[PDB]
RNA sequence: CACGACCUCAGCUCAGACGAGAAGACCCGCUGAAUUUAAGCAUAUUACUAAGCGGAGGAAAAGAAACCAACCGGGAUUCCCCCAGUAGCGGCGAGCGAAGAGGGAAAAGUCCAGCGCCGAAUCCCCGCCCCAGGGCGAGGGACCUGUGGCGUACGGAGGGCCGCCUCUCUCGGCGCGGGGGCCAAAGUCCUUCUGAUGGAGGCUUAGCCCGCGGACGGUGUGAGGCCGGUGUCGGCCCCCGCCCCGCCGGGGUGCGGUUCCUCCCGGAGUCGGGUUGUUUGGGAAUGCAGCCCAAAGCGGGUGGUAAACUCCAUCUAAGGCUAAAUACCGGCACGAGACCGAUAGCGGACAAGUACCGUGAGGGAAAGUUGAAAAGAACUUUGAAGAGAGAGUUCAACAGGGCGUGAAACCGUUAAGAGGUAAACGGGUGGGGACCGCCCGCCCGGUGGAUUCAGCCCGGCGGGGCGGGGUCGGCCCGUCCGGUGGCUCCCUUCGCGGGGUUGACGCCCGGGCGAAGG
RNA sequence: CCGAGGUCCGCGGCGACGCCGGCCUCCCACCCGACCCGUCUUGAAACACGGACCAAGGAGUCCAACGCGCGCGCGAGUCAGAGGGUGGCUCGCGAGCCCCUGCGGCGCAAUGAAGGUGAGGGUGGGAUCCCCCCGCCCCGGCGGGGGGCGCACCACCGGCCCGCCUCGCGACCCUCCGGGGGGCAGGUGGAGUUGGAGCGCGCGCGAUGGCACCCGAAAGAUGG
RNA sequence: GACCUGGGCAUAGGGGCGAAAGACUAAUCGAACCAUCUAGUAGCUGGUUCCCUCCGAAGUUUCCCUCAGGAUAGCUGGCG
RNA sequence: GCUGCAAGCCUCGACGAGUAGGAGGGCCGCCGCGGUGGCGCCGAAGCCCAGGGCGCGGGCCCGGGUGGAGCCGCCGCGGGCGCAGAUCUUGGUGGUAGUAGCAAAUAUUCAAACGAGAGCUUUGAAGGCCGAAGUGGAGAAGGGUUCCAUGUGAACAGCAGUUGAACAUGGGUGAGCCGGUCCUAAGGGACGGGCCUACGCCGUUCGGAGGGGAGGGCCC
RNA sequence: AACUCUUAGCGGUGGAUCACUCGGCUCGUGCGUCGAUGAAGAACGCAGCUAGCUGCGAGAACUAAUGUGAAUUGCAGGACAGAUCAUCGACCUUUCGAACGCACAUUGCGGCCCCGGGUAUCCCGGGGCCACGCCUGUCUGAGGGUCGCC
């Protein structure tokens, strides 16, 4: 799908903080805030150069 | 970017093109629906040609295509009044009719009435009632030998005629054909200047 | 060889219409083979299992020669019991133990105004 | 495929065949041909000369179809009829020619580029050059012009 | 100065209808950016995109030429191919970029206003009469400030002359596909194995049996024959439709040809011009719009360079309709896959847009697997109870409930050894430990026991060949001669579809030839 | 046998695990060597950065177009692209097969802004091959000595085509109003020519436009 | 007292509000938050995954609003 | 005699460093496909091993244990095909570590009861504190069953618990005169009109033929 | 001894791997249908034992009809056992919502007609209504706007 992966509005936190300047999804109350989104080395992110069907 | 020797590409891909890219993966289902829409049409018009009605032919305009002829558009009407049909009974009786089209020559003009004649002939009209063969209605002996046309309602022939090998004359050697180009071009350009005298 | 292409091939499918399908479905699903004297008397080869069948059981555990009576068609389970194929519980009590009806033999058939129906199409 | 795939080989090596010192990065000379007048101006007048500029008259509605004048060559001019029509002839050059319809074959001129076989033949074009006429005439044979 | 007609404008919970919102993938009308590229950047690009607003339909839009063309001319629209990364646009930089023709898919054309004829010949509402199709009312309105018929650029109408003659629409009645149910072939044969066979072997050596069915799925393991199905436009049953033909019935009304007469023939604040902004490849201005100017009628538009004069070509703008080829990431219902296989694939294989977070717009998870069957551990016993020990179920509890397989990190314990230069590591060896590991053949000489016993002969059969079987014979293919004889021939000359001459032409026929073959 | 690199036609104690064998790997010990990897860097064991540990995931791709090399088909052609045909009630098979009077693309002609015009071998080197002569022959060749046709390709010299320039300007049969020619020659410009090599498909790589190997800004914009 | 304070109201992002500190505007203010354009760009850091075999560099030239980068020549490899 | 997988085999000579980088070979490894050759409940995949080995290596084979249903070789084909690093992503687990810590507002003690179990519950007694700007008694907003009875003591209440605002099972909020409801305050927001390409916006007692009610019986 | 480290067995911790897949993704095909006759969405309610999901709407875990032919199942109980399931043409379909008497942090505040009850009056209950824009028509009107008649 060319929306897999990118259906989070993630922004990275950028430097100051120990974490590793990846895109991690908005704040909330859920395991998934704080995570990495759009890479494709992180869980639940795009895969490297989605296939495409053409 | 250049390396070295090459061509300076112009790939036109600065937009947004992923949002409009048509994959070619129906085109063969679309060959079997637009097959399937042949044959149902057949059989609604299953005395009918399929193809549709009978087209002129024309000449194809530019220079590029003199020589060719090509399956036009509608006969003109001075094509069907010198065929003695109407023009609104010519629909009727499958022959294409377009009204813009004129004939700037009588070669265009003689080549459809011929193939319009030719179609009239080759043409079995069916009465409005079976019990009732009217005068244009062909006879009952042809009604049952009459089956559907396939293909092209009398495809376009071109045939190619050769010009018999002849004895060339003295005259005819004698002839500049360099020259002769030669002068028409240059009276043509000073065709305007000339006729200031 | 399947030639229609209109009926689905699928292992996804397949099993999502078995396990998902309608009571009315599962009748059909859950048939059984007659008997060689019952399929020579009747001329049909198999059945949809009711309640009140004498079944035999063929394959598994309890299979032998032993002519029990179907209990109950747990249709939602895809299992029949019989009355002597069962089991004892740790406590003494015993509970009738399921067998698919493709692993039974219809040996006696529960003829009533709409079996004799079903029987004469087949 | 992938299976001959450069990047096959490349698995365990740091840089992938792009250097350490000098990394792979995103344009690092700007992107298609950026710089052709600054900073890639020796490839493009080393490789492109006369890639900048205007020259000549433009022609605003040009169609292809009113400049369109196909030539051919001599040396191909009896391919346009068959071998044995260009034999049959050799055999009788007292007056019976064939007739090379060029216009109906394709071409528009008839350019004296190659050697024309000792046979008269009439050769009908809408154009001639000058030295394809005088080889058809000095050949035996005649230039019918044609529209 | 009331009473009437009209005009204009009101009121109603008047009579009867319509509109609104949703959805919005595709479609139409607007609006409109900036990241980005130009290695900066301002025009440009991004892009006439994203977002924003309005409006639809199963398609929409477009559309029957104020077109293309410049030719021997094409001929509505839409789409595809090509044109073409071309003409051209562009700090002529980055970049951008069509169209005519050609080849195809599909093709279907038409209605007004105006012009002027016809006693408004027209329509709606209401109240009805007969069979959705036809009528009626001295009922009410609309309408002459214009309804209907005829008629629209292809010319049209009317009257003469000439000729052929009346045929659509909608209902009843006999003859020419779709949908839903139900049913339709054959092993649970023998032996063995397994917790379970769907495993293995066999079933005159036609695998045994079916086969137009050996797709797939289920069933305790790999099932054509156990089951559902599969294959058979096979059978039965119930709904339902198209087209043609025939009769009866209500509404239909003739049309053509005229080197003949007469008459009529057209879309104004629109074109065009100027200007401004925008848009376009359109460049002395492609399209659009604002403002100003403001038309003509052998006129007007176009003819890709502004202008005047002139000739030619082409169309007839400023009103309307129109299927089919085309699009479709939404929806409804299907099929499929060289795809993913529970950190993958949609966020979501699960009570997933759920729990949860934020006042809110919004953000948004984790989480699939006992077993064939719960057979889900009775009962005994310690303990207050969790938790145990037995017992018991299961092929298996090395399957006991977040339970298949159960890796690594980490930890307990046991066994073994070591430890004052942090531990590990390379090379060499030592010790220890845990588990393992380990004279025949040919020929010949004698020896003593057995040779459905050897050379050779006979009989039957089979097989073998250019370092060379020989002699007769056909056959196939390639090739070359013999034309040995007529069909295409050569688009080959002759009279108007017939005849006469020749090409390594094919088929036929005899001979050659090739280590070309059987 | 001081000879084309080794053999014994010499032999002993133990052989059924007690007392035999197991390189490497396990534990332990000793000697020698030995600083922590990755990364940027002239220079890292660095008092440079990243890394507590383990599992799983994790980064050169796809598309378009181009270049060169290679494989393949055919060849001055090549590719059939849109489409069409049809084993007919269409599985496998949205394949494959077939024909499109091959539209067109790219080649077969270049040159000029354009109007336009438009292409006739020599020398040297040269794989290979040809011929002759003298010896030898195991009749198949070998050896020696000489000559020649010369592939591809290269160097040079020409011819020709188009642009431009200069010079030569003339009388003449094509002028038919107008006009077209008039060895022109000598130079020079050209992505030409003087016996085509391309087209299609596939593969590899390189440089590009795209999210473009992956992760990363401070921002900017639109709507809320 | 220019006092403190509830509730109801009003002002909304290049806007508000400010007895003025660039203060405050939901722990966010020298321009709030949310979603999208957006996977924004980065000549700049970081990382870039199996083995063996062979060959093997450059930090120099010229040009560049270049000097943390390119183009170019050289050096390199492969194919012949 | 052996070979002759000619992409094979054999002979001879020289040579061998390597970052960036390039090329080649791979009977190295992974997933799927077309073929082909198999394997498997007499036990596949995966996993584990002080066992036996092979290859320079990538890796591989075999044995044993565990596991319980699929899997592999070869010739081609197609990749989301190989990790130690990215302050990588997700999940898990360590050392630190039985460590920091459980230290704001003076206070507890005796006995008894229930109970398997008591510093913490309950009862009584004793001694203290809040000291009426309460650590008291009632509301508003907010919470939403937290209220009450009974039972439970798994989890949570950072020790405990016989206790609880925990869990489980039931029960509980009764209005003409308490409030909402009625009124308009600031203000919001229709209507007329205007604006806006539009969704809409502006504006608020003004601005429209904005009255729907009469008395009197058809009239003001 | 302990402690520490290494090695293996076993047991934990943990969840990988593998096998599985009623899911996703992609492509193709046929249809291509919402709404004032109240839509989408929302709220509330509905089961013998029912929280969620799902299905329904006071006829509420489904009614009728048709097809089907013995079940549903966790436990019962009970089938007027034609059970159940499917189809789905009849019927039903609370409130909010374009949401429509005015409103709404209100189950708030009104008006009209009709019916029933207490008794026209009032009170109570039920039924049908009362938004905006606009079209055709009717009805009732307005203005010396233009006239006619006087
Ligand atoms: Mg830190
Ligand atoms: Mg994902
Ligand atoms: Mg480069
Ligand atoms: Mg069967
Ligand atoms: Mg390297
Ligand atoms: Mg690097
Ligand atoms: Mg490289
Ligand atoms: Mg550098
Ligand atoms: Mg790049
Ligand atoms: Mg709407
Ligand atoms: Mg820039
Ligand atoms: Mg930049
Ligand atoms: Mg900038
Ligand atoms: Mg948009
Ligand atoms: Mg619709
Ligand atoms: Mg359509
Ligand atoms: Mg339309
Ligand atoms: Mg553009
Ligand atoms: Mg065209
Ligand atoms: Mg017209
Ligand atoms: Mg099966
Ligand atoms: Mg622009
Ligand atoms: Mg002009
Ligand atoms: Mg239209
Ligand atoms: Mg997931
Ligand atoms: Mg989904
Ligand atoms: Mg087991
Ligand atoms: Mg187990
Ligand atoms: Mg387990
Ligand atoms: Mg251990
Ligand atoms: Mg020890
Ligand atoms: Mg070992
Ligand atoms: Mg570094
Ligand atoms: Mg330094
Ligand atoms: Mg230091
Ligand atoms: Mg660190
Ligand atoms: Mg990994
Ligand atoms: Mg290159
Ligand atoms: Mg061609
Ligand atoms: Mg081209
Ligand atoms: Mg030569
Ligand atoms: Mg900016
Ligand atoms: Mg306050
Ligand atoms: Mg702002
Ligand atoms: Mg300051
Ligand atoms: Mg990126
Ligand atoms: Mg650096
Ligand atoms: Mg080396
Ligand atoms: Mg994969
Ligand atoms: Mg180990
Ligand atoms: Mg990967
Ligand atoms: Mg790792
Ligand atoms: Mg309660
Ligand atoms: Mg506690
Ligand atoms: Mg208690
Ligand atoms: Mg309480
Ligand atoms: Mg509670
Ligand atoms: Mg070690
Ligand atoms: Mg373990
Ligand atoms: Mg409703």
């Amino acid at each position: 799908s060319e929306l897999a992966g990118h259906q989070t509005s993630a922004e990275s936190w950028g430097t100051g903080r120990a974490v590793a300047r990846i895109p991690r999804v908005r704040g909330g109350g859920t395991h998934r805030s704080g995570q990495g989104a759009f890479g494709n080395m992180c869980r639940g992110g795009r895969m490297f150069a989605p296939t495409k069907t053409w | 970017a250049p390396s070295r020797n090459g061509m300076i590409l112009n790939p036109h891909f600065h937009k947004d093109w992923q949002k409009r890219v048509r994959t070619w993966f129906n085109q063969p289902a679309r060959k079997i629906r637009r097959r399937k829409a042949r044959q149902a049409k057949a059989r609604r018009i299953a005395p009918r040609p399929v193809s549709g009605p009978l087209r002129p032919v024309v000449r194809c305009p530019t220079i590029r295509y003199h020589t060719k002829v090509r399956a036009g558009r509608g006969f003109t009407l001075e094509e069907l009044k010198a065929a003695g049909i109407n023009k609104k009974v010519a629909r009727t009786i499958g022959i294409s009719v377009d009204s813009r089209r004129r004939n700037r020559s009588t070669e265009s003009l003689q080549a459809n009435v011929q193939r319009l004649k030719e179609y009239r002939t080759k043409l079995i009209i069916f009465p409005r009632k079976a019990a009732k063969p009217k005068k244009g209605d062909s006879t009952e002996e042809e009604l049952k030998m009459a089956t559907q046309l396939t293909g092209p309602v009398m495809p376009i022939k071109k045939v190619h005629k050769k010009e018999k090998a002849r004895v060339i004359s003295e005259d005819e050697k004698n002839f500049k054909a360099f020259a002769s180009l030669r002068m028409a071009r240059a009276n043509a350009r000073l065709f305007g200047i000339r006729a200031k005298r | 060889m399947k030639l229609n292409t209109f009926v689905t091939s699928s292992r996804r499918k397949n099993r999502k219409r078995h396990f998902n399908a309608p009571s009315h479905i599962r009748r059909k699903i859950m048939s059984s083979p007659l008997s060689k004297e019952l399929r020579q008397k009747y001329n049909v080869r198999s059945m949809p299992i009711r309640k009140d069948d004498e079944v035999q059981v063929v394959r598994g555990h309890y299979k032998g020669q032993q002519i029990g009576k179907v209990v109950q068609v747990y249709r939602k389970k895809y299992v029949i019991y019989i009355e002597r194929v069962q089991r004892e519980k740790a406590n003494g009590t015993t509970v009738h133990v399921g067998i698919h009806p493709s692993k039974v033999v219809i040996t006696r058939l529960k003829l009533d105004k709409d079996r004799k129906k079903i029987l004469e199409r087949k | 495929p992938t299976k001959k795939s450069k990047t096959r080989k490349l698995r365990g090596h740091v840089s992938h065949g792009h250097g350490r010192v000098g990394k792979h990065r995103k344009h690092p000379g700007g992107r298609g041909n950026a710089g052709g007048l600054h900073h890639h101006r020796i490839n493009f007048d080393k490789y492109h000369p006369g890639y900048f500029g205007k020259v000549g008259m433009r022609h605003y509605h040009l169609k292809r179809n009113t400049t369109f004048c196909p030539t051919i060559n001599l040396d191909k001019l009896w391919t346009l009829v068959s071998e044995q029509t260009r034999v049959n002839y050799s055999q009788k050059p007292d007056g019976p020619a064939p007739i090379i319809d060029v216009v109906r074959a394709g071409y528009f001129k008839v350019l004296g580029k190659g050697k024309l076989p000792k046979q008269p033949v009439i050769v009908k074009a809408k154009f001639f050059s000058r030295r394809a006429e005088e080889k058809i005439k000095g050949v035996g044979g005649a230039c019918v012009l044609t529209a």
